[PDB]
RNA sequence: UGUAACGGGGCUAAACCAUGCACCGAAGCUGCGGCAGCGACGCUUAUGCGUUGUUGGGUAGGGGAGCGUUCUGUAAGCCUGCGAAGGUGUGCUGUGAGGCAUGCUGGAGGUAUCAGAAGUGCGAAUGCUGACAUAAGUAACGAUAAAGCGGGUGAAAAGCCC
RNA sequence: CCCGGCGAGGGGAGUGAAAAAGAACCUGAAACCGUGUACGUACAAGCAGUGGGAGCACGCUUAGGCGUGUGACUGCGUACC
């Protein structure tokens, strides 16, 4: 009954960790991080693997705006026009092979012209 | 213990204090917190805990272990080295060295080695029981109704 | 197998003269931001780490379009805050390329995080045709 | 006042730069071969060459 | 390696005798004394025998060049353990520490 | 007491109101994984695995389930001075206390069975027994009021001594 | 045996399994420290992050995006009870 308080105290804190540094003196490398706050390293992270996204969205799509502009073929006032094809949906990724295929993506936009502009 | 009570002294004038008493069971010297009684508990038995199928392991088993033979005589007993030759009517040889009769015979030299206290006579303690592969009860009709503990 | 494009550091800096200034300054002062970042070089890093190299001709013309530009002031109180004021107004200030009514992109990158690295890149240098003092190579 | 904030680590330890020495350098000349320093002629004596101050 | 004869024990901080340690290192020690004997605080005489006595061993000891052992750390450590007292408050401040200083030379070659 | 009412920068229409349209889009329902509770099914039934319904933040209360530094016991029983083992950081493993191993090591030791419940699972008792990482080069350094050399000697003299 | 202050401590011998048993006699981490392999770096912001990743002291690979940590860019925030 004896404890001695020891066995599985220096072991949920440490042992395997790949983490060298810690948070310094007296937060951490006396003792005191070790039981109630060293689960906040995953928290900056446990609901954004979401959230973050919306910051690279404009990356892809580049590659059918840039040039694009010049044309008139401009993003949001396009998308109506080509979404009255129900097989054309999926747009969003997919476009993103116009980064090299210029030279022949050129002609893409005359497949239904006529009445599309 | 000896230590000065209870309390020396007023802990005050350092605006840092909290603790004084000496004892106190918690500081240092002593002891055991827990109000210092003997804790001598005779946890007691009921009577038909014993009759009481307690004894029905013999059917459990039924193959290998009463060991139903012959009563104690044949031991030697000042060079009970010997009855490793003897106890092969059983086969046994050494297992578990007991052999639960009735009666005030040379057999008490089996504990030479530990084993267990042997205690044969009627009364064969229920912590022999439980679980040994050696339950020998090896004497005779002695089990009637009642004597079915013996 | 990244999508991301890291350092890029800088791959595509578009060297233009901004001939905007003036005749257009208040429509793409707001947008010089979105240049340095993006609108067309927009194809690596729209939001990270990235520089530019834009070519300025004239300072002193700001245009500007409203009722603002003879009464709106700016203040920088350097070091005590200030005490005594300034009053001077957009129109007025202007006449000096100084570090509040010429950059625009002051107030657009508008702590110094990200911006602490690309202040001078594009020089700054105002006097057109006769101070076209930027890059020999040559610029659009 | 109680000592009540931070020990004396990084930018108090770190203090060292003008705590600094001299890396002075030094003349061997065998006219005083060891009792010597760095131009002072000999430690103890006040030597040159004959009977200077209590030398020789 | 080669020699490591530290001393004990000083009455000075650790602090005291790491002030002048870090000059000699591996392009000086073919005249070893001079920015040590010309630095005269109680801390470097210290470091100028254990200098000495460490080298005029390696010279005879090893069989090694007395010109070329460059002299490749010098480190410190303290202890074990020594106290005295001071009565400035009479049970509280009152106990003056004394942490000593031994100097791990540590000498080796070009 | 630094212009400081959208967070800015004020935008002459980019707006302000009405009418069209598709992009952004919290943890918000979707992709499709795993599944504790109280229910219904196909059957099984010592009972359980999936289907189907209600649905999965948890200090007041009642349910009802995992494991240890080792003591008292599983066991002259098999294990080890051919290492039985920590501080440690090989490799994956549980829904978890943490391990079955292990990696580099130590130099005597174990419970993968279940019987056992109480010196009973610690960092916050304004810490305590003995401490000191800490307050810097931490006295007013012992009032600020005294000193001048030539030496004798020596393992080293502001002092010893002439 | 060898140096130094007719000293302290070490560098090899050595009774010795051992001096990581050497008489500040415990086979042995803890508060705090010194020289260093490379980092970040004398325009600092906001519990000093886990992300997302350039290439760097070093290491394996008939080339195969990995085994390694201070942590350029900045994103997310307020870990307590």
């Amino acid at each position: 009954a004896r404890v001695k308080r020891g066995v599985i105290a220096r072991a949920r804190h440490k042992k395997i960790l790949k983490q060298a540094k810690g948070y310094y003196g007296a937060r951490s490398r006396v003792y005191r991080v070790a039981f109630q706050a060293v689960i906040k390293a995953g928290q900056y992270a446990y609901r954004d693997r979401r959230q973050r996204k919306r910051q690279f969205r404009q990356l892809w799509i580049a590659r059918i705006n840039a040039a694009a502009r010049q044309n008139g073929i401009s993003y949001s006032k396009f998308i109506n026009g080509l979404k009255k094809a129900s097989v054309e949906i999926d747009r969003k990724i997919l476009a993103d092979i116009a980064v090299f295929d210029k030279v022949a993506f050129t002609a893409l936009v005359e497949k239904a012209k006529a009445a599309l502009a | 213990v000896t230590g000065s009570g209870k309390k020396p002294w007023r802990q005050k004038g350092t605006g840092r204090a909290r603790s004084g008493s000496i004892k106190s069971p918690i500081w240092r010297s002593g002891g055991v917190t827990f109000a210092a009684r003997p804790q001598d508990h005779s946890q007691k038995v009921n009577k038909k805990m014993y009759r009481g199928a307690l004894k029905s392991i013999l059917s459990e088993l039924v193959r290998q272990d009463r060991l139903i033979v012959v009563e104690k005589f044949s031991v030697e007993a000042p060079k009970t080295k010997l009855l490793a030759q003897k106890l092969k009517d059983m086969a046994l040889e050494d297992v578990l060295i007991i052999t639960g009769e009735l009666d005030e015979n040379l057999f008490l030299a089996a504990r030479n080695l530990h084993k267990v206290d042997v205690r044969d006579a009627t009364g064969i303690d229920p912590v022999s029981l439980i679980a040994f592969d050696k339950v020998v009860m090896t004497a005779d009709a002695v089990k009637q109704v009642e004597e079915m503990l013996a | 197998m990244k999508t991301f494009t890291a350092k890029p550091e800088t791959v595509k800096r578009d060297w233009y003269v901004v001939d905007a200034t003036g005749k257009t300054l208040g429509r793409l002062a707001t947008e010089l931001a979105r240049r340095l970042r993006g609108k067309h070089k927009a194809e690596y890093t729209p939001h990270v780490d990235t520089g530019d190299y834009i070519i300025v001709l004239n300072a002193d013309k700001v245009a500007v379009t409203g009722n603002k530009r003879t009464d709106k002031v700016y203040y920088h109180h350097t070091g005590h805050i200030g005490g005594i004021k300034q009053a001077t107004f957009e129109e007025m200030i202007a006449r000096r390329p100084e570090r509040v009514i010429e950059i625009a992109v002051k107030g657009m990158l508008p702590k110094g995080p990200l911006g602490r690295a690309m202040f001078r890149k594009l020089k700054v240098y105002a006097g057109n045709e006769h101070n076209h003092a930027a890059q020999q190579p040559q610029v659009l | 006042a109680v000592q009540q904030n931070k020990p004396t680590r990084s930018k108090r330890g770190m203090r060292r730069s003008h705590d600094a020495l001299t890396a002075v350098t030094s003349l061997s000349v065998d006219k005083t071969s060891g009792e010597k320093h760095l131009r002072h002629h000999i430690t103890a004596d006040g030597y040159y060459r004959g009977r200077k101050v209590i030398a020789k | 390696m080669e020699t490591i004869a530290k001393h004990r024990h000083a009455r000075s901080s650790a602090q005291k005798v790491r002030l002048v340690a870090d000059l000699i290192r591996g392009k000086k020690v073919s005249q070893a004394l001079d920015i040590l004997t010309y630095t005269n605080k109680k801390a470097a005489v210290l470091v100028k025998k254990v200098l000495e006595s460490a080298i005029a061993n390696a010279e005879h000891n090893d069989g090694a060049d007395i010109d070329d052992l460059k002299v490749t750390k010098i480190f410190v450590d303290e202890g074990p353990s020594m106290k005295r007292i001071m009565p400035r408050a009479k049970g509280r401040a009152d106990r003056i520490l004394k942490r000593t200083s031994h100097i791990t030379v540590v000498v080796s070659d070009r």
